């Protein structure tokens, strides 16, 4: 889902910052 | 008659609600949110751009929750390419 993939997106960037 | 600033406080502060009670199980995701609001140009916190995109992200978020990351990313991305760094 658009959802999902967004979901991971931001938690990725968010454990990269 | 409309003070933009305090509207888009209103506006942010509505949809940081449905965050916090939609997010509890990734607590990393609010402050992250509160982060990028922090970092911009306050002046553009005090727009009625900002307000436009408030309003519109605002109203997903209440007639489609479903796709709430979907509208986290696109506020954090619009106060990102607003940062006063």
């Amino acid at each position: 889902s658009e959802n999902r993939i967004a979901k991971k997106m931001l938690l990725e960037e968010i454990k990269a910052n | 008659k409309k003070c933009y600033k305090l509207e888009n406080e209103k506006l942010f502060e509505e949809f940081l609600e449905l965050c916090k009670m939609q997010t509890a199980d990734h607590p990393e995701v609010v402050p992250f949110l509160y982060n990028r609001q922090q970092r911009a140009h306050s002046l553009f916190l005090a727009s009625a751009e900002f307000c436009n995109i408030l309003s519109r992200v605002l109203s997903r978020a209440r007639s489609r929750p479903a796709k709430l990351y979907v509208y986290i990313n696109e506020l954090c991305t619009v106060l990102k390419a607003h940062s006063a760094k």
